[PDB]
């Protein structure tokens, strides 16, 4: 990918905003563009580029907690739920995410579960 | 001629942004990449021929010889084509489909007239202005050795099939290399990357080298710049740029009227430059011995004077010459 192909993109933008009889370019005349490059170079090969992600229901949970490790250590597990539930994370899930780290040695929390410090 | 359009041009002369505003002029899409077309404006001009017959050493060209080298395509389609049709002294011709003594002068049968006369090519009408010609990586292995003399000794010597015949044209050629995988291999030096020899690549004064780095950041001030004049019409050219009125009366001036020529302070500052680039190493090694470099030197220096319009050559001029001479080094490297 070079110079050759950025001038190409632009071209294909004019392929399908003459079709509608208008003047104006749309989303849709970009997604469908790229659409038929991403599928060309997918056929120059013997497979097909794709993903595999897991939707974990405590994949996130650790990473907002992350938040609060570089910026202090004595983090108060009241202000840590300030930001898990702006996003829409229910807090019934949290109970049962804590014992899945703590008990594979992350953190530890104290007897009334107040107190939450990265070891 | 008239004095409606000289008295602009002085005006212009003053201001320490002239050398900016013109250099910015020949690059209507990309808009970085502005040291590889900053020796062509320097090219145009070249320099006032000086004559030394009282010494043994007669003939003597001013003219600058750019050499490129890149992607015959990517950065390098507008650099080959602009410069034809505004400039009025300008031939275009093939180098693959042309011979090699068919563009020059040579010989050929007419029994119309009962004697062997000469033809004319297309290098030798365009005197005293510029030469156009691409495919130098790919030419043919004859047309590169008749290209020993041209643009070197100025003097085209043909002396075969009992014609003698020694044509004195003389134009500055530019040239579009590319390597031998039309990309940079960090792996190798630049002296493998250019198949071209030791004796073809010296006559050349500056060198550049179209450079295409992976960096995140670089598509951020190139890709977000073409796309904004892709949809613009005709609304934006002649607001935020000059006309090409102003270009072609600006050089048709200065080739016959300012002649500058070297001092004594301004001219002692090429002799430590040359003893510096001398020790180079690393690349090559102890190179650039030869009195070429040299003699390019000072033709940069009577090009960046002549667009000042003045004769008197100071050291302001001469740091410039050198600064693009300093460039060329670690675009190669």
């Amino acid at each position: 990918t070079s110079a050759r192909t950025l001038l190409a993109i632009l071209r294909l933008s004019t392929a399908l905003a003459r079709l509608r009889m208008v003047d104006v370019v749309e989303k849709e005349d970009v997604n469908e563009a790229i659409r038929l490059m991403e599928m060309s170079k997918d056929s120059l090969l013997g497979d097909k580029g794709q993903t595999a992600r897991t939707q974990r229901p405590a994949d996130v949970i650790f990473a907002t907690v992350r938040e609060l490790v570089s910026g202090g250590r004595s983090v108060r597990f009241s202000e840590a739920e300030q930001r898990c539930v702006s996003r829409g994370f229910t807090p019934a899930q949290f109970q049962a995410a804590l014992d899945e780290y703590e008990e594979l040695n992350v953190w530890q929390v104290n007897a009334s579960r107040t107190r939450i410090t990265f070891v | 001629f008239s004095e409606k359009r000289v008295e602009l041009l002085k005006e212009l002369s003053r201001k320490p942004d002239i050398y900016e505003r013109l250099a910015s002029a020949l690059a209507p899409s990309i808009y970085e990449h502005e040291d590889i077309k900053k020796g062509i404006l320097l090219q145009l001009f070249g320099g006032t021929r000086k004559d030394f017959s009282h010494t043994g050493r007669g003939k003597f060209r001013a003219e600058i010889n750019i050499l490129l080298c890149g992607d015959p395509g990517t950065s390098k389609s507008q650099l080959l084509q602009y410069v034809y049709n505004l400039v009025p002294r300008g031939q275009y011709t093939s180098g693959k489909g042309s011979s090699a003594v068919g563009l020059t002068a040579y010989v050929m049968k007419d029994p119309e007239t009962r004697q062997l006369v000469l033809q004319t090519g297309a290098l030798v009408l365009s005197d005293n202005g510029i030469c156009c010609i691409d495919e130098f990586d790919k030419m043919n292995e004859s047309t590169r050795s008749v290209l020993h003399e041209v643009m070197e000794q100025q003097t085209l010597s043909i002396a075969k099939a009992g014609i003698i015949c020694q044509l004195n044209a003389r134009t500055s050629v530019l040239a579009a290399a590319n390597p031998i995988e039309s990309q940079w291999n960090p792996k190798k030096t630049t002296i493998e990357n250019i198949q071209l020899p030791h004796t073809l690549l010296s006559r050349f004064d500056l060198i550049f080298l179209l450079l295409d780095p992976q960096d995140e950041a670089y598509d951020r001030r190139l890709a977000h710049h073409l796309v904004a004049l892709y949809y613009q019409s005709e609304e934006q050219a002649e607001e935020e740029l000059l006309d090409m009125a102003v270009l072609k009366d600006y050089i048709a001036y200065a080739h016959s009227t300012i002649m500058p020529r070297l001092s004594e302070e301004a001219s002692q500052a090429l002799i430590e430059a040359y003893v510096d680039m001398r020790k180079i190493g690393s690349s090559r090694g102890m190179v650039s011995a030869y009195p070429r470099q040299l003699e390019s030197l000072i033709r940069l220096a009577e090009a960046h004077a002549k667009v000042r319009l003045s004769n008197k050559v100071e050291a302001i001029d001469v740091e410039e010459a050198k600064r693009l001479h300093r460039e060329a080094l670690k675009q190669s490297a």
